[PDB]
């Protein structure tokens, strides 16, 4: 988690020695990186005695928190947000059949954290113009995830939504967050920046010549992140 | 305490002012409350802390003629480009007699990404004046995304004048 | 008719009387009396038969 | 309480909207009939309203020391350029009569065009009143504050500049 | 009763509020046609259907000119 | 009144013509509105408001995208229109840029997921 | 209603308060009266005379305004 | 069908057709969860 402070230190010195032919790159105030700002996740009843129908009805609102990065009431995010992906703490006394369905959904939440964090980091001036433009087209699609996880609460307040409906409705979202969180973590490991990320996007714009839904993502993100270059 | 109560306060704390249960920690670190409701309230109230920090600065570096023509003409833009944020926040003051939209996480998102930028363009400009302040405002027009890059290219035409 | 169900019957009605171009007052009897009256197929809605049936996936209302 | 906000952003003192010559307008009570956050918005509205009240007191005091012809000319200038305030506060009736739901937060989208103007121009008569300034020397401080950044204030005190230059042009039209 | 005026006014207003929303969208609708279309939509009907038909009937109308 | 005669009057307003002559067009319209009549898509309004603000902002008409936000408040204040969604959706679908991905974004939830 | 200000002043009953006795008046009646006073007439019901000085009329009230705010706009017109 | 579409997208050596075929083969599972949700909906059915 912490080492990004050092990476930004190495980076900005290197942007300076590339720009030895110039001076005065911008930089953000430290509060932009120290505050929790845009990051994801951070006395309840005897749920073992809460009966099976209501037990689902209690769990399904926590998913509507956890899909945007809020620690729920059951099914709450873990510390060591570090490395490259989240894990979560669904309770030992929730019904086993419900737990194995909850663990099937969370890989969109585990993959929402770790996309907010690529929208934050790869926007500051250490990272060239192309990582900004990528991390902004990626910022747009994260609004539509917030529209969607809002619709699902409207259906929930009407008593009208339930876990097998929820697992129908999230499926085109769960796809896009896998595509994004993969195309994010691939830019951190393959740490190189503009010109190279503009390759990495185009390579996956062939790798998905079949899937079509994920193929429009990679043509969108590339046609967006193209423009500065 | 109720979810209906907390969304009342959360309309004032988007305007820097205090609310009935949201208050402050000590001053200008954070907007600490008094469950999971709390956490989404906190995450929204961090738009208040970004409003105070940009309100005070235009209230002081205007009514200080020593700060020059640029400096004033900057604080005019940070007033205009904040009056339009009260326009939005007026309709949310109406629309009570539902409203929640994950307690507004999708309403506020587009301007909170413009309440950032300016609060960082303030702290980057702080201490400059004159045609040198028309350089800090030209440091940020060198970024990828045509949100920040077009928002800041407007201020670099007010402050150019 | 076409809103209540029974769409192909409604289709039959209009095709069974576009044919009178070669009786307007006679039709005006049946419509003004239409409400008055007194109060199966295997090929119908069956995907397993016929030739080039296209892809659809589950109807469940049918 | 939305018509008393509107008569005390106009002049006249009331009872919600308490007044004092030092503090200005100053709603201060602990009203059970408002969301408790309210009164600090009113003290902010009372700010501009008092930069009409005390900004108006100067006007009725005129029209010798301070009572000079160029101070009357500037001060009846500070009538011409102040009439947009009066009018922009008749027009604030026509919404709230109709729409039952509009809350006072609407009024701040509206009047905060003036929040750049009134407390800035308030320093020019506070200066003319805290110093003393006479004759055609009024026709200097006007111009030295006209050289500002803010385009609202930089065309408030350019209209008062030309209406008080109307006097200088005439006195220097007899004379020639 | 007075309720035949009080509600008729609410219709006079809801109709011209909507006449604004429809002009900021730069749509072709006159005042009358919009009133047919909302009279339909208040009964329950699927908007996708008649929204396609309105463009089709327009296509026929303009193509004969 | 009843949907069939309303739909006839619609035809007679968009067409520059009288009632008996346009009956083939009304026949086409009867074929198309017919069957496409129940709600195809689950209908709520936070979405259909966004899907229009986004289009006005895209056109750089960013002030109209805030005028809409209050026109919609007024339309909702008066308590007359109980099916607001349809007439917003209709006007959205008819809109024109005064001067294509469409599938990555949030969309209407499909309703087929429920039975009646 | 919203147009009923300080007719629910009645929180005054939670501390100590004796009722005022007051007469409601339609503001157009007040406007008829000033148009008479200013057309140079005599002895309006509002704008009562006390000694050749024209005076407010004391406990005279509306709704959207309180008692002493009205009093103060009458004073200004009476001096005119 | 899950233990096929899982194990053969972890296999980054699998061909371009290999992913296209596999992409179809869980589009066909949206139809299957759509129906399965209809069945849950009736549960207030035997």
């Amino acid at each position: 988690l912490q080492q990004s402070l050092e990476l930004k230190r190495k980076m900005l010195r290197d942007k300076q020695n590339k720009k030895n032919s110039g001076q005065h790159l911008p930089i953000f105030p430290a509060w932009v990186y120290e505050r929790p700002a845009l990051i994801g996740d951070f006395t309840a009843l005897p749920i073992g005695t809460l009966p099976l129908a209501s037990q689902e009805s209690a769990v399904v609102e926590d998913l509507l928190y956890v899909l945007v990065g809020v620690d729920g009431r059951y099914v709450s995010a873990q510390p060591l947000a570090g490395r490259q992906s989240r894990t979560f703490l669904v309770d030992p006394n929730l019904d086993l059949s419900i737990r194995e369905l909850v663990h099937r959904i969370l890989p969109v939440a585990a993959s929402y954290s770790a996309v907010t964090r690529f929208i934050e980091e790869k926007s500051s001036f250490e990272y060239g113009q192309v990582n900004h433009a990528l991390a902004a087209a990626m910022r747009t699609l994260v609004k539509e995830h917030l529209i969607l996880v809002s619709q699902l609460e409207q259906l929930h307040r009407q008593g009208l939504l339930s876990l097998q409906k929820l697992w129908f409705y999230i499926q085109p979202a769960m796809r896009t967050m896998d595509i994004l969180a993969s195309l994010a973590t691939s830019v951190d490991k393959g740490e190189c920046l503009g010109g190279s990320t503009l390759s990495l996007l185009h390579d996956r714009s062939f790798s998905y010549t079949g899937d079509s839904q994920a193929q429009e993502l990679c043509l969108y993100l590339t046609k967006a992140a193209s423009a500065p270059y | 305490i109720t979810e209906a109560a907390l969304v009342r306060d959360i309309l004032y704390v988007f305007q820097g002012i205090d609310g009935k249960n949201i208050k402050m920690n000590n001053t200008e670190n954070c907007y600490k409350v008094e469950r999971s409701l709390r956490d989404t309230a906190v995450r929204l109230s961090e738009l208040g802390w970004l409003h105070n920090k940009i309100r005070r600065y235009t209230d002081q570096r205007s009514l200080d003629r020593s700060f020059g023509l640029v400096g004033q003409s900057f604080c005019a833009a940070l007033h205009q480009e904040l009056r339009e944020y009260y326009r939005l926040l007026s309709v949310l003051h109406s629309q009570l007699q539902s409203l929640t939209l994950r307690r507004l996480l999708v309403w506020t998102y587009d301007p909170k990404i413009r309440l950032k930028t300016l609060a960082a363009l303030v702290d980057h400009c702080q201490g400059r004046k004159g045609g040198e302040l028309a350089s800090a405002v030209h440091a940020y027009t060198k970024t990828g995304d045509p949100y920040m890059r077009s928002l800041v290219q407007h201020i670099l035409s007010l402050v150019s004048h | 008719l076409r809103v209540g169900g029974l769409g192909p019957k409604a289709d039959r009605l209009e095709e069974l009387v576009e044919e009178l171009e070669a009786v307007g007052s006679v039709l005006d009897l049946l419509v003004q009396l239409a409400g008055s009256g007194p109060p199966r197929d295997y090929f119908l809605n069956n995907k397993h038969v016929g030739r080039n049936v296209p892809y659809s996936g589950y109807d469940c209302d049918d | 309480m939305i018509h008393e906000l509107l008569l005390a952003l106009s002049g006249y003192p009331g009872s919600i909207f308490t007044w004092n010559k030092r503090s200005g307008l100053q709603v201060s009570q602990d009203f059970p009939f408002l969301h408790p956050s309210e009164t600090s918005v009113l003290n902010r509205l009372c700010r501009l309203g008092t930069d009409y009240i005390r900004f108006t007191e100067f006007i009725e005091q005129y029209t010798g020391g301070l009572h000079g012809i160029y101070l009357r000319a500037f001060c009846t200038g500070l009538d011409s350029v102040l009439q947009p305030y009066r009018q922009a506060l008749l027009d604030l009736e026509q919404e709230f009569l109709g729409d039952p739901h509009l809350s006072i937060s609407h009024v701040n989208y509206f009047l905060d065009q003036f929040q750049l103007l009134f407390p800035s121009v308030m320093v020019v008569v506070e200066q003319i009143k805290s110093q003393k300034i006479h004759g055609c020397q009024i026709l200097e401080t006007v111009y030295k504050h006209s050289c500002g950044g803010l385009p609202p204030v930089r065309s408030a005190l350019e209209k008062i500049l030309a209406v008080c230059h109307g006097v200088m042009y005439k006195q220097l039209s007899a004379w020639m | 009763a007075a309720a035949a005026a009080a509600n008729l006014n609410a219709v006079r207003e809801t109709m011209d509020v909507l006449l604004e929303i429809s002009r900021i969208l730069n749509t072709g609708l006159d005042m009358e046609t919009l009133s047919i279309c909302v009279r339909l939509c208040e009964q329950g009907i699927n908007p996708e259907a008649l929204s396609s038909v309105i463009k089709e009937l327009r296509k026929a109308t303009e193509a004969l000119k | 009144k009843s949907p069939n005669v309303l739909l006839q009057n619609l035809c007679c307003r968009i067409l520059g013509r009288s009632e008996a002559d346009v009956a083939q067009q009304f026949q086409y319209a009867v074929r198309v509105i017919g069957s496409n009549f129940a709600p195809t898509v689950e209908r709520d309004e936070f979405l259909v408001a966004e899907k229009i603000k986004k289009e006005l902002i895209r056109q750089r008409r960013e002030a109209d995208a805030a005028l809409f936000s209050e026109l919609h408040r007024k339309l909702h204040s008066q308590g007359v229109l109980k099916n607001k969604w349809s007439i917003l959706y209709l006007l959205l679908s008819l809109s024109e840029d005064p001067r294509s991905y469409a599938t990555l974004f949030a969309q209407a939830l499909p309703r087929d997921a429920h039975s009646t | 209603n919203l147009a009923a200000v300080w007719d629910q002043h009645l929180y005054s009953s939670d501390p100590l308060y004796v009722p005022d006795d007051r007469v409601l008046v339609t503001e157009t009646q007040v406007i008829r009266e000033t148009l008479w006073l200013l057309s140079g007439v005599k002895k309006l019901f509002i704008f009562q005379l006390i000694d050749g000085k024209v005076t407010v009329r004391n406990n005279i009230i509306v709704t959207h305004l309180t008692h002493s705010c009205l009093r103060s706009v009458l004073e200004q017109i009476a001096a005119y």
